[PDB]
């Protein structure tokens, strides 16, 4: 069960050196975007207990309110994982925090976080809400 | 109104996403999509403007100065004599304004000067007002005091009892922009959708009844440049994709892109969005777009209209050029005429919305007979990344923006 989806994730980023997104993860391994992300929080724990210094970089979805003049505006933002604190205390109330990625090397900058969505889209361009917490009864080709 | 504004309703439950996976996932049903009704026919496809905003004009004068009817029209004025005429304004000699500019006002008739105390800065050719004064011994017509049509009726919207949210989003601009325009994309596409946030924002980005996207989706040798704008549209189709498999969505022409360049733009080609259309939910609608979502009746354009009165006016704040259009029951005056003027309010919207706006904005209005509009400027998401969240059952704007991290 479980033991598995790790070893995966493993074979994944320290020896394929991929990018692993939980998008990228949730078409990979067929897995429910959500439980993607559960998946990757608890392959770094793991890692991290583990060697307490494995080269692994982890970069966050962090989304809330952010006042500026009165006027609340909602504010979506993948993250470094350093900087997620100092964010998610600029926010009002905060929403959402989960892993978005796990890369062996660090990124630049988080473009590359696209391409690697963008690719395994293009190749799934079939069924994108296959994996998505949202299903709607409309959304049937029909028209 | 302030209250189910989206990030509230969203933090409104437990995180979850930071634990080991559980069997159990939850999975949101999206909000009945069902109760919907585009009414933009009126927009498939300067005397008679006057002829219909005079019994407003007049009626707007009558009140605003008392049984004295001015009522007047431009050949029947007596040198000296206060009255009120109603007509059309024509403008003389960034934005195109002259140091000193001059209002003549056009009558079915003849066509009187205009002198005393009226804002040039600010009225522009093409907009029907209701003027009081005096012809002079120049020959120019003296004002003293000035009116518009306002606001249309307008019956109040059902009440709501689930928030529902209308997803605004504007100026995506496909083809030019680095790829960070891309991902700030892409994390939009994926909040509606259902694929990123926790079960909160997924709950309430379930609650999205609809998603607007107003004009300029793509923006603008040979050889390359049509690979480009060729691939720039067929990504456009993959968001336009993504999107219609989760959510009804309502694509709307922009300055330039395949349709007329007039006001009132048809639709866009099918032939452009194979993967999209496939499905029941995608709809390209008209330019000016009318249609009454979960009761409301919203009315917005792709932008152009503000554009213009930018354009030839003083005003600079593009949210209040906004509300002077719905002030002068005009969309866009600024247009030229061809023979029911559809540009005039019939009825007054609940929300009314504009194009690509350099920055996000929102306000609400209210009206003579106490009438109750929600303006909204939504950004030029190209370079703003920010799109507005309106929930329908309190009318309350609130920006989305989204960002990624860069090298730092």
């Amino acid at each position: 069960a479980d033991q598995l989806y790790l070893e995966n994730i493993d074979e994944f980023v320290t020896d394929q050196n991929k990018i692993v997104t939980y998008k990228w993860l949730s078409y990979t391994l067929g897995v429910h975007v959500n439980q993607a992300k559960q998946m990757l929080y608890d392959y770094v724990e793991r890692k991290r207990k583990e060697n307490s210094g494995a080269q692994l970089h982890v970069t966050y979805l962090v989304s809330g309110s952010l006042i500026q003049n009165g006027h609340s505006c909602h504010k979506v933002a993948v993250v470094r994982e350093d900087k997620l604190e100092a964010v998610k205390s600029k926010l009002a109330v905060t929403a959402s925090i989960h892993v978005y990625s796990i890369q062996k090397a660090m990124l630049k900058d988080s473009g590359p976080l696209f391409n690697t969505d963008y690719d395994i889209l293009k190749s799934n361009l079939q069924n994108c809400s296959k994996f998505s917490a949202i299903q709607c009864a409309a959304a049937v080709p029909r028209a | 109104h302030h209250h189910g504004m989206f990030s509230e309703q969203a933090a409104q439950r437990a995180h979850t996403l930071l634990s080991p996976p559980s069997a159990n996932n939850a999975t949101f049903a999206r909000v009945p999509v069902a109760t919907y009704t585009n009414s933009s026919q009126p927009f498939r496809l300067y005397a008679t403007r006057l002829i219909q905003m005079r019994p407003f004009l007049e009626n707007r004068a009558q009140q605003h100065w008392g049984s004295g009817v001015g009522v007047k029209k431009l050949c029947e004025l007596q040198p000296e004599e206060k009255c009120c005429v109603v007509g059309t304004l024509f403008k003389a000699m960034s934005k195109y304004i002259h140091p000193d500019d001059e209002l003549v006002l056009e009558d079915e008739l003849q066509r009187i000067k205009l002198k005393g105390t009226i804002d040039v800065s600010k009225l522009v050719t093409g907009t029907v007002l209701a003027v009081f004064g005096s012809v002079r011994d120049d020959g120019k017509f003296l004002v003293e005091d000035y009116c518009f049509a306002d606001l249309a009726p307008q019956k109040p919207a059902p009440p709501l009892d689930t928030d529902r949210f209308v997803l605004l989003v504007s100026g995506l601009g496909l083809g030019g922009g680095g790829g960070e325009s891309l991902l700030g994309t892409q994390l939009l596409v994926d909040v509606v959708t259902g694929q990123l946030g926790d079960e909160g924002e997924q709950c309430s980005a379930a609650h999205v009844s609809r998603v607007i996207l107003a004009g300029n989706l793509l923006s603008h040798l040979t050889k390359k440049t049509q690979a480009a704008s060729v691939e720039a549209v067929k990504m456009l189709d993959e968001i336009l994709l993504q999107l219609s498999a989760s959510v009804p969505v309502d694509v709307m022409p922009g300055e330039f892109d395949p349709t007329n360049y007039t006001l009132p733009q048809q639709p866009l080609h099918p032939c452009m969005f194979p993967l999209a259309t496939a499905y029941s939910t995608l709809q390209l609608v008209t330019n000016p777009y009318q249609a009454t979502i979960d009761g409301v009746r919203f009315l917005g354009t792709s932008g152009q209209n503000v554009s213009d009165i930018f354009r030839y006016s003083s005003m600079e704040d593009h949210l209040e050029i906004l509300e002077w259009t719905l002030r002068v029951r005009h969309i866009s005056p600024t247009a030229p005429d061809t023979k029911t003027d559809p540009f005039i309010f019939p009825e007054c919207p609940h929300v009314y919305f504009c194009g690509n706006t350099p920055s996000f904005g929102s306000k609400i209005i209210r009206g003579p007979e106490d009438q109750t509009v929600l303006l909204v400027t939504v950004p030029d998401f190209s370079a703003t990344q920010t799109a507005c969240l309106v929930n329908l059952r309190s009318l309350a704007c609130q920006p989305i923006s989204f960002s990624g991290f860069g090298a730092e």
